[PDB]
RNA sequence: GGUCAAGAUAGUAAGGGUCCACGGUGGAUGCCCUGGCGCUGGAGCCGAUGAAGGACGCGAUUACCUGCGAAAAGCCCCGACGAGCUGGAGAUACGCUUUGACUCGGGGAUGUCCGAAUGGGGAAACCCACCUCGUAAGAGGUAUCCGCAAGGAUGGGAACUCAGGGAACUGAAACAUCUCAGUACCUGAAGGAGAAGAAAGAGAAUUCGAUUCCGUUAGUAGCGGCGAGCGAACCCGGAUCAGCCCAAUCAAGCCGAAGUGGCUGGAAAGCUACACCUCAGAAGGUGAGAGUCCUGUAGGCGAACGAGAGGUCGUUGUUCGUGAAACGAUGACUGAAUCCGCGCGGACCACCGCGCAAGGCUAAAUACUCCCAGUGACCGAUAGCGCAUAGUACCGUGAGGGAAAGGUGAAAAGAACCCCGGGAGGGGAGUGAAAGAGAACCUGAAACCGUGGACUUACAAGCAGUCAUGGCACCUUAUGCGUGUUAUGGCGUGCCUAUUGAAGCAUGAGCCGGCGACUUAGACCUGACGUGCGAGCUUAAGUUGAAAAACGGAGGCGGAGCGAAAGCGAGUCCGAAUAGGGCGGCAUUAGUACGUCGGGCUAGACUCGAAACCAGGUGAGCUAAGCAUGACCAGGUUGAAA
RNA sequence: GUAGGGGAGCGUUCAGUCCGCGGAGAAGCCAUACCGGAAGGAGUGGUGGAGCCGACUGAAGUGCGGAUGCCGGCAUGAGUAACGAUAAAAGAAGUGAGAAUCUUCUUCGCCGUAAGGACAAGGGUUCCUGGGGAAGGGUCGUCCGCCCAGGGAAAGUCGGGACCUAAGGUGAGGCCGAACGGCGCAGCCGAUGGACAGCAGGUCAAGAUUCCUGCACCGAUCAUGUGGAGUGAUGGAGGG
RNA sequence: UGAAACAUGAUUGCCCGUACCGCAAACCGACACAGGUGUCCGAGUGUCAAUGCACUAAGGCGCGCGAGAGAACCCUCGUU
RNA sequence: GCGACUGUUUACCAAAAUCACAGCACUCUGCCAACACGAACAGUGGACGUAUAGGGUGUGACGCCUGCCCGGUGCCGGAAGGUCAAGUGGAGCGGUGCAAGCUGCGAAAUGAAGCCCCGGUGAACGGCUAAGGUAGCGAA
RNA sequence: GAAUUGGCUGUAAAGAUGCGGCCUACCCGUAGCAGGACGAAAAGACCCCGUGGAGCUUUACUAUAGUCUGGCAUUGGGAU
């Protein structure tokens, strides 16, 4: 059959202890030194295309 | 005619399901299981009355007697004593005297020496 | 769904008639009436108004705003009227029409 | 103050817990109906001038349905009817309507293809012919069976009727008889009804006098491995009531009395004050509850023209299962009479008695219920039909099986315009009494997911609570008692079932909601309670009235027991008279009908569950084989006879 | 105090009757520290938006946690295992509200007696064009075999039929049978077999021995000429 | 007397099927399922031969989750 | 070792020493054959065949072979006698009537197959009291 | 079933995480192993029972298709 399988269901409480370590890290966003908008530590800025100068196509 | 069971039924769930409350999970919010733990219920309700009374004169023989060995009696000498004194009589507050009153306990205490030996 | 049987798809009345409407909200207005819908119930006269949204969509330049439009009532108005109040109907006979008959109240036209 | 030491103690919650608030989910619940169930009554055949039931079609736009049918959502006519109509569809356009549409009645005319189907073929709605009439288009005939001939027959009907054939499970606690049954099923025939029917009868009175149906007789007579169990008829009451003939008023429809003001409301038919009608205050509708607003109702009117022989063998039926067993019936052999004639009256005979068989047709009361109307201490959406409509979706090769699904508002007034979004969705604005009704629209429980808040929780071993105390918070039945929450202490082995014995490592169960089990019937038996009569007490079927119940004594129960029975009788069976058994009297003592209930019996019999047996049909489109007709086997090796 | 017997009552619907109640608001829902000896009842507030309490009596499909019960909804396992052959993929460019996942280009890799091509059966429009973007597509999707609309299919000779017969089917008239019905010669139906007139190209977005273009063949009916005479069966034979 | 047959002209030619999938996400398998399906065509080079085996034309396709990582253990392989 | 051989089989745990087989043997069957399907003196298959054929049963290439026991069962044949059905046959017994007559019961002998009985038959059941293991093989 | 689901000994319906006594243990997860949860799956297919069922035997009982057989019809005429 489906030879192992749970004894029995687990609290809505067990089921939450659980899942105490799912939480998303928020980004941690910099603003971008040209066009100010905000961008990711070591990426171009989506936004300007700048990483320095302009590398990306605006 | 047929006739439905409607209302009927929530209602008498209602009434078991909202005696538990701090009932843990299942316990009091599932019909069945709040219920069926409500008679292991009945078994302590009922039984801890012909209970906390053995419970309480518990609690007052041990706080007359750290009252009577605070002097150099013992409950069960103590006891006995205000007992050979039929003019005293009380038991029943003999503690509370000895917890708050050391001035009353002391007399009791004393009386029954002076009924003892 | 039943439906304006309950009465019997007869109009009391002509869709050309006066009439007051009794009972609801315009109450004695009167009006001439319109439409005469007897399987419905339903009677359009110049009483009642409704400013009401034309959805039209790519209807050729839509510009629709809000038309003033007259909806349609059941038997909450009472046909023909003579006394001025509404008034049932039972004096009839015949005309030069005798190919027809008449309707009238504690008086006699209609 | 500071530093050093020793003590003690709180605070943070990653996540959890309890309680509250608010929501989502989901569909219980309540209210409602456009939909069902039953009973009463009504009505009761259709079809070769081609049914039943279907295929393909017809619409300005049409997929589903509906009605029709190329004269196609309709064509003529007669009537009815008076503003409307233009099907469901909720839409636009075109239009049609007093030289009265539409709709309702009632007759005509059209009515492709299939289907008994019938020109011939055929794997249904397709494919192919022929003869005749003919403008060709187009028309019509072309089947088998009875009959000169008209004319009749083949098919289809929910249940009811008769007939031919006819189970088993099951009971009898097994089983072969017997029971279940001549029921279920198959088949044939028929009608609205059938069947039966006018006596070679039943019965014991020298009576009744076609048939059928209800009551009763009676669970009596009797049948029975005389076991289980099966079970008459006469009489009497009632429905209804005939015998005759051969052969020698309901549908269409029309008319139809009687109110206003003020008040509450979003809206009044509600309240209030005066008024009216009433052979019509039955009912439905109208922005909430209606005699007098509408439709109706009581009552009146109301059409061209539309309905109303004996026997022997083998067996069998009736209570009749072989028994002493008659009679009826018939497959097989046989085979009579006829009035100083024939059958029978349960073997058989005489006597006595009732009736005349071998030809026939026959109303009526009886049955059922597809269809229709009315009604209901019937349902009202897990109910009620399976279907608020669908035998559809869906499952099956097929026979076959077979769902769930309701609710904006009084009325669309169904949300113009603006915001974010590709959209979905949402927020405003506006309509509305209400959006605390918005179209994944009445109420909106519970499980289940989530947000916020309050009190808590990171030395702890826990059926999860319970009793006690302290802390914190809050205090609308509630500050004086409490409500909520919590810390520590004590105590504490889920529930049910099945058991000698359950926390049990024994059964059952994920959680919630709704559905879900001792009933119904029989003039049946037996008892408790109660009512009415009471030494008497009751009706059944039916009858006539019924927005009511009287009539109806046929029959039943008390009233005498005893006995195998004849029969005798307050006595009676044993026996030849003395003993007894059963019964009266006992000092005393009644019932019976109806009702509620306890229990019994016979029915599915508290509910759910079998492996199996029996009947009729569906399947060789998988698979096992057969039969007819076709197809396929690179390339290499070896090397037989001759 | 278990099986069991006896007693008194609570509640649910429906029905008769009484008193009533309700849009300034019924039933139902929801909250609560009150009431009663219990079943249970009430008050107040919130929701709700129309029917409804209490009392006496009558009838009940009348009371639930259990039945591996029935129908429905929602949980646990848990964001776990899976995403269906280990024939790989890369870049550029384009479209777009949004693309690893669509289109274009250029490469790579896999099949090649096939993972190419043509039919059959079976399925039906799935084909082509333009749109679409809910659900289906084990993920995206601007794309699709999915949704919507329109278009597409063309035959004297290809298959089949208007021709043939095999097994088998049926079958006037015949033989049998409780019914229904069971068999049965001729005849008829019946391919999977027999028989029979065309090829080469072009080309719609989508058809082609079907349409076009070129040239051909078969039957039939008529006219013309030739001819100058028989024509020759549901039958025989030959043959197939 | 005007036959059958040939020829040369003409007129004539009916009904049904013919799209697309079709060893397969379009058929049978509940799924765009590693299976099942009858017949025909089926190239080249090399290898005695071949419808074998390897590569490859034509043509068709990379199999409707993807990216990293490089542990235990499991599957399928190479060497020892 | 087993089976001779090719072949066949438990679709979804058995492929084999299974089954089939060529070969052998017993027996049935006279031809509307035995035999079998069927409501049926229909039809049909056997066979459009005809005994060197068809049915049934067992054994299983080939080779050397294959014994002893017919008490029992069966099958064939014999068959005096015993027994045995319906029926034929009517005495004897009883009933009713006055009577004629009408009606109950019921033999002797006789009466089919079969059963008892006699013999036979083993590549018939079977055994090794009806006999008791010839060959060959042997803890297979 | 619901779980706030330790170890040892003992006790308990005789193999305990929720009984007793002692001991160990901060709260939550991830990857892994399979001793336990008398782990899942299938109302044990062994065994007994059930006056249960069914298939199959046979010199169990009973009947019957079929079958041989005597009498009776279709069934006659001539002789010993
Ligand atoms: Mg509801
Ligand atoms: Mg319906
Ligand atoms: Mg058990
Ligand atoms: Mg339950
Ligand atoms: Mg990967
Ligand atoms: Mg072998
Ligand atoms: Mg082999
Ligand atoms: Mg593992």
């Amino acid at each position: 059959a489906k030879h192992p399988v749970p004894k029995k269901k687990t609290s809505k409480s067990k089921r939450d202890m659980r899942r105490s370590h799912h939480a998303l890290t928020a980004p941690n966003l910099t603003e971008c030194p040209q066009c100010h908008g905000k961008k990711l530590s070591h990426h171009i800025c989506p936004n300007c295309g700048y990483y320095d100068g302009r590398q990306v196509l605006a | 005619p047929r006739a439905k069971t409607g209302i009927v039924r929530r209602r008498r769930h209602k009434k078991v399901l909202k005696r538990a409350k701090g009932f843990w999970g299942s316990r009091s919010k599932q019909y069945r299981n709040a219920f069926q733990t409500l008679l292991n219920a009945a078994t302590y309700e009922y039984r801890d009355r012909r209970n906390k009374k053995r419970d309480f004169r518990r609690l007052w023989i041990q706080r007359i007697n750290a009252g009577a060995r605070l002097h150099g009696m013992n409950y069960s000498t103590f006891i006995n004593g205000l007992k050979r004194a039929n003019i005293d009589l009380n038991r029943k507050v003999l503690a509370d005297i000895a917890a708050r009153e050391p001035e009353a306990f002391k007399a009791l205490v004393d009386a029954s020496r002076n009924a003892r030996q | 769904p039943s439906a304006g049987s309950h009465h019997n798809d007869k109009l009391h009345f002509k869709k050309g008639d006066t009439v007051i409407v009794l009972s609801g909200k315009h109450k004695g207005q009167t009006g001439k009436v319109l439409l005469a819908l007897p399987r419905d119930q339903k009677v359009v006269v110049e009483g009642v108004n409704v400013i009401t949204k034309n959805v039209k969509p790519s209807m050729t330049n839509p510009q629709g705003g809000q038309e003033q439009r007259e909806l349609a009532l059941h038997a909450s108005k009472v046909a023909l009227v003579d006394p001025e109040t509404g008034k049932a109907t039972r004096v009839r006979k015949q005309i030069v029409d005798g190919k027809k008959v008449r309707v009238a109240v504690a008086s006699g036209k209609t």
